[PDB]
């Protein structure tokens, strides 16, 4: 399936600062208006987290392979649907399993499998315009799957696949920790109106899902959708549009937070 | 299911290619062979190639000259045809002949061959007119001799079917033309011959040439 | 799915399904009065309802009634030599019933294959779906079927007439696969009643004690399964029914 | 090189026999020898799948045997649909090679004899040629003699025949044999007969067909 | 009530062959199956218990297997001694029940065909009654047929017979039986004679026993 694409210009690493973001409840434990202590894997506050982006104004698309470490802050901010998922695993080439976790533009799917990955890999919405829309028509993820020992898919879905104009509106973050033999994923989202940066302000990351995989996790690689259409070069390295989004990832740390849980047992801030 | 097609008629040193679809089973896994027959003759062995298509074998008639091939992705065996020969004027049958292990034999249908530098032409037509000549009591032949036309089949018979009683038809002569030829009569009575009109219905139908034509009985 | 899937394997071929993440209710197998066959090595069907396993693989294929035999640790024959072999310390389930109300045909059926015939026994485990023509003797019979030279596959010939030993039947091997991962398949856990109101042991879920239960004013957040206090100590749970 | 003998090349016999028919392979090739029926110009059934083992499903008064060199197809009793081809062939080596076949031909023995006899048609006249034909029809044998007059010599080698097969309900053949003649031949000549000479009657049968002579 | 199927009825065998036998059950029974052997005027030795556990002592050559069902006893390589009758029993519940036990009877399994026959003796015939002694011998296959010729009639239902045990050293059974008639029926009829159809020979036999008639 894979393409190598080309067009993409260099620029230096950007960084921004945490704010604070990216607690999340490390137990499934009811406490109302008590102040907590908990040691564990946390990103520690005012932190500087590595800023990634896609825009084209220059001819910037940005998804490079990244360590895990010890555990995964994530966060994208975006108007379109253009970050899709991730890859996490180890050698990434089948000669290891290694987990995939995509919304293709459809059904949310998650497999775990020898992947033999693409060096570049993504998704892509053509803009059809004898069908009068974007619609998802280029998932370039991996060559092959070559043993498999997981699988899902969610029940069917649609989503917009926007041309959206204006500055960032949702806020998506994410915390990842692979742990026993289990995958444990938190999330939050928020609606925003912030033009770029990573926003200030306070919010827990509830668990979300947690998946029975024996898998050693050591990087992983983000998944985002090219636009493509008629208006670009069309060629398969280079005839694609970036559309406009950012994601930021920190990683978490042992630290010891003081955690204050309101009447009805949210957090409702906290102290590194 | 075997179907075997591409067979045809055409002249000596020509080339033809036969082929033949496999259904119903699993071709890939077995050697499969063409035989032949010509018209009258036993069976003769053609070739055979091996489940794979690695190795080909042949009978010397059609050594070096044929080629036996598979396509075990599209279930089908084939048979190129070179340097033609009046050796080859046979029906081909594509099978799985068995050989000593339990399994099941498939043979196809069998597509038709002929080798002869003749064209398609329509049947010379020569009823049998039974007269003082031959006539004798519930004995006469009608009939036609029929002649001249290249591919195998004329259809005959008598007084547009009305005069099926008694009617006999016999296999076919290749004259030196390569032009095939055939005898087929009905045996009547004397006494009917001034009764019916007597036609001999030939059609050579690879021709499309009706030539249904009026039988003279008591003439001379 | 496996029990009942309309058409099986020729036991060279022999499928293979791996189960995972679900609830095995292994006595509702054991207890359906179906089986010719049942038999278990290493474990006992009532203490499966107890375990747990990464994976259980279920293998499945047709062969002869009286080759039933052969499926089995230690077991030598055709079936066991060239077509499927256990371990001599496996730790899993047979199981096979008599099939031939399905599986013969009026006009006999062959659909269904063995391997006659190899070069040497499988390992366990094991599958040969080659059908290159086996030389039995000294020339190499380079893809043709002659003299010394056989197709290594042969058909069974099920008439519905058989004596009962050459019928068919189907059957299902059990392995049960406990690696270094989470145990996705275990047997099904028994609740009892509540009892609110009354001095009781109980165990929501993993969590113990013994206490009076009773309907509670306050309402945690969906995913948050107990309360504590400020002492730590477990002041309210969820009951997961 | 290995080759088929099959020892009776045709056979006659009726509904209920038991019958047999043998190939003889000119070398020795263990049981690797197949045998099957074949009705004129359909697929070749296979019988047998060596020496001795019958076929899935071929119908159970069949059977094969032998050796080395020597080997039989037999029918426990014969039925009308057995009125076929029988072909013995080997398996042992390459080339695959088959008998001469053994045609049951004669769709019930009996005697029913018969015989007609008919010129040069008039209505083959305009041909440019004479084309006589002798017509012993609806006779039991295949076996008859044919002979010719023409000009009151017994013409020889400038002649065909073609025969229809033991008819099903009569059990009898039909014959069709031809003289065939140029126009300067027919014109030259001018007495004509042809006689046929079918040994289920006890004689020649002949007819003054006289070509322009009538 | 829990029925027990034993499959071959009686085996042929010789020294170094593998044998099974087979034993089916009504119901499910899970494991509980004995297996015993008999020889002739002996008490029952037990073999296999459960249905796969050799019992102490028994030699490592017997084997069982089956849970369900379909049970089967094995031999891994026969010997002189294992020649015996074989019953399988249901240990699951009340009443106990044996299987109809396999007689592996064909110590060193033959072919030798064998018949002879005799009259109705006139040492006999004093008794006031005619006995025929019907007397095949020596003859390897158990299986064998009688008639009778009593004024050449074939005599029916009037007849009994037995077999001595199979011969250690020829493995060939002898046959006795007798056709048994009155005073009034042994003068009334004058022409007799045993006809022994034995399968092991092309042809019945039979032989003018002629009571009152030599
Ligand atoms: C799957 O895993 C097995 C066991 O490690 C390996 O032999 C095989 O090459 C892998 N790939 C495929 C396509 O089976
Ligand atoms: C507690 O939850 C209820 C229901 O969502 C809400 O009305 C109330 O304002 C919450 N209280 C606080 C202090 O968050
Ligand atoms: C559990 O099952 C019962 C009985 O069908 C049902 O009433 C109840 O709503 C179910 N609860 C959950 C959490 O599925």
């Amino acid at each position: 399936q894979c393409v190598n694409l080309t067009t993409r210009t260099q620029l230096p690493p950007a960084y921004t600062n945490s704010f604070t973001r990216g607690v999340y409840y490390p137990d499934k434990v009811f406490r109302s208006s008590v102040l907590h202590s908990t040691q564990d894997l946390f990103l520690p506050f005012f932190s500087n987290v590595t800023w990634f982006h896609a825009i084209h104004v220059t001819k910037r698309f940005d998804n490079p392979v990244l360590p895990f470490n010890d555990g995964v802050y994530f966060a994208s901010t975006e108007k379109s649907n253009i970050i899709r998922g991730w890859i996490f695993g180890t050698t990434l080439d089948s000669k290891t399993q290694s987990l995939l976790i995509v919304n293709n533009a459809t059904n949310v799917v998650i497999k775990v499998c020898e992947f033999q990955f693409c060096n570049d890999p993504f998704l892509g919405v053509y803009y059809h315009k004898n069908n009068k829309s974007w619609m998802e028509s280029e998932f370039r993820v991996y060559s092959s799957a070559n043993n498999c020992t997981f699988e899902y898919v969610s029940q069917p879905f649609l989503m917009d696949l926007e041309g959206k104009q204006g500055n960032f509106k949702n806020l998506r973050e994410f915390v990842f920790k692979n742990i026993d033999g289990y995958f444990k994923i938190y999330s939050k989202h928020t609606p925003i109106n912030l033009v770029r940066d990573l926003p200030q302000g306070f919010s827990a990351l509830e668990p979300l899902v947690d998946l029975p995989i024996g898998i050693n996790i050591t990087r992983f690689q983000t998944l985002l959708a090219l636009h493509r259409s008629y208006l670009t070069p069309g060629d398969s390295s280079s005839g694609w549009t970036a559309g406009a989004a950012a994601y930021y990832v920190g990683y978490l740390q042992p630290r010891t937070f003081l955690l204050k849980y309101n009447e009805n047992g949210t957090i409702t801030d906290a102290v590194d | 299911q075997l179907q075997e097609s591409g067979g045809g008629l055409v002249q000596p040193g020509g080339s033809l290619r036969l082929s033949c679809a496999a259904s119903g089973f699993t071709f890939s896994s077995y050697e499969m062979n063409w035989v032949r027959q010509a018209p009258g003759k036993g069976l003769e062995w053609v070739a055979v190639i091996s489940y794979d298509g690695s190795n080909k074998y042949y009978a010397d008639s059609v050594k070096g000259r044929f080629t036996i091939s598979r396509d075990n992705a599209k279930n089908s065996l084939y048979l190129q045809m070179n340097s033609l020969r009046a050796e080859d004027t046979a029906v081909y049958y594509c099978a799985r002949l068995i050989t000593m292990v339990r399994g099941e034999d498939y043979w196809g249908q069998g597509t038709l061959v002929t080798v002869s530098s003749a064209s398609t032409k329509g049947p010379s037509v020569f009823p049998l007119a039974p007269s003082s000549k031959s006539t004798s009591g519930g004995t006469a032949a009608l009939g036609c001799l029929v002649k001249d036309y290249f591919p195998e089949p004329v259809t005959v018979s008598w007084n547009s079917g009305a005069l099926t009683s008694g009617v006999h038809t016999f296999p076919a002569v290749l004259q030196s033309s390569g032009l095939y030829s055939l005898s087929s009569v009905v045996t009547v009575p004397s006494s009917s011959l001034g009764t019916q009109t007597y036609i001999c219905n030939v059609n050579h139908k690879p021709s499309n040439t009706k030539v249904d034509k009026k039988v003279e009985p008591k003439s001379c | 799915e496996v029990f009942n899937a309309t058409r099986f394997a020729s036991v060279y071929a022999w499928n293979r399904k791996r189960i995972s993440n679900c609830v095995a209710d292994y006595s509702v197998l054991y207890n359906s009065a179906s089986f010719s066959t049942f038999k278990c090595y290493g474990v006992s069907p009532t203490k499966l309802n107890d375990l747990c396993f990464t994976n259980v693989y279920a293998d499945s294929f047709v062969i002869r009634g009286d080759e039933v035999r052969q499926i089995a640790p230690g077991q030598t024959g055709k079936i066991a030599d060239y077509n499927y072999k256990l371990p001599d310390d496996f730790t899993g389930c047979v199981i096979a019933w008599n099939s031939n109300n399905l599986d013969s045909k009026v006009g006999g059926n062959y659909n269904y294959l063995y391997r006659l015939f190899r070069k040497s026994n499988l390992k366990p485990f094991e599958r040969d779906i080659s059908t290159e023509i086996y030389q039995a003797g000294s020339t190499p019979c380079n893809g043709v079927e002659g003299f010394n030279c056989y197709f290594p596959l042969q058909s069974y010939g099920f008439q519905p007439t058989n004596g009962v030993g050459y019928q068919p039947y189907r059957v299902v091997v059990l392995s049960f696969e406990l690696l270094h991962a989470p145990a996705t398949v275990c047997g099904p856990k028994k609740s009892t009643n509540l009892v609110k109101n009354k001095c009781v042991n109980f165990n929501f879920n993993g969590l113990t004690g013994t206490g009076v239960l009773t309907e509670s004013n306050k309402k945690f957040l969906p995913f948050q399964q107990f309360g504590r206090d400020i002492a730590d100590t477990t002041d309210a749970v969820r009951d997961p029914q | 090189d290995i080759q088929l003998t099959q020892s009776p090349s045709s056979l006659s016999a009726s509904v209920g026999h038991r019958v047999t028919i043998t190939c003889r392979a000119s070398q020795s090739i263990s049981s690797y020898l197949n045998w099957y029926q074949q009705k004129p110009g359909k697929a070749p059934k296979l019988l047998i799948y060596a020496a001795s083992s019958l076929q899935s499903g071929v119908p159970s008064r069949f059977s094969g045997s032998g050796s080395g060199t020597d080997f039989t197809l037999t029918i426990s009793s014969l039925q009308p649909e057995d009125f076929a081809t029988y072909y013995c062939q080997q398996s042992y080596n390459l080339p695959r090679t088959f008998g001469g076949g053994t045609k049951l031909e004669v769709l019930g023995t009996v005697a029913a004899p018969s015989v007609f006899i008919f010129p040069p048609s008039d209505e083959q006249l305009k041909s440019g040629t004479a084309s006589v034909v002798c017509l012993l029809n609806n006779f039991y044998p295949r076996e008859a003699k044919v002979q010719w007059k023409v000009d009151n010599a017994l013409q020889s080698g400038n002649s065909q025949e073609s025969v229809t097969e033991q008819d099903s309900k009569d059990s009898t053949y039909s014959l069709s044999s031809t003289l065939t003649l140029s126009k300067a031949d027919y014109e030259k000549h001018k007495v004509y007969a042809c006689e046929v000479t079918h040994q289920g009657l006890s004689s020649p049968v002949t007819k003054s067909f006289n070509r322009g002579e009538c």
